[PDB]
């Protein structure tokens, strides 16, 4: 593209999002409390 | 090689030993109402007395 082109999808930022090693974390303003994401109690992988 | 035993007594019963345990009141089912992230979901629940035993 050209250097003025508005900012790309970044390739690590992809990949970060599909390992899903992000922390979520609860609205702490929600009221009532939230439900623990799904992400937030994925299990350890079995290996790597 | 391991073994293991209960001495008892000669009529049988079984004294030199005393089992105690917490009374339980009532239940409840931690977490409250949940609601699942898909339909065909799934989770595990988990319910505890008065006294936090996991019941």
């Amino acid at each position: 593209g050209l250097i003025s082109d508005p900012v790309e999808v970044d390739p690590i930022q992809v990949g970060r999002d599909e390992a899903g090693w992000v922390q979520e974390l609860r609205d702490r303003e929600a009221w009532p409390k939230q439900e623990v994401p799904e992400q937030a109690k994925k299990p350890a992988k079995v290996g790597n | 090689f391991t073994g293991r035993k209960v001495v008892t007594e000669v009529d049988g019963s079984f004294v030199r030993a005393v089992e105690l345990q917490l009374q339980a009141s009532s239940i409840t089912i931690v977490g409250g109402a949940f609601a699942l992230a898909t339909t065909t979901g799934t989770k595990q629940l988990k319910v505890r007395d008065d006294n936090g035993t996991d019941v």
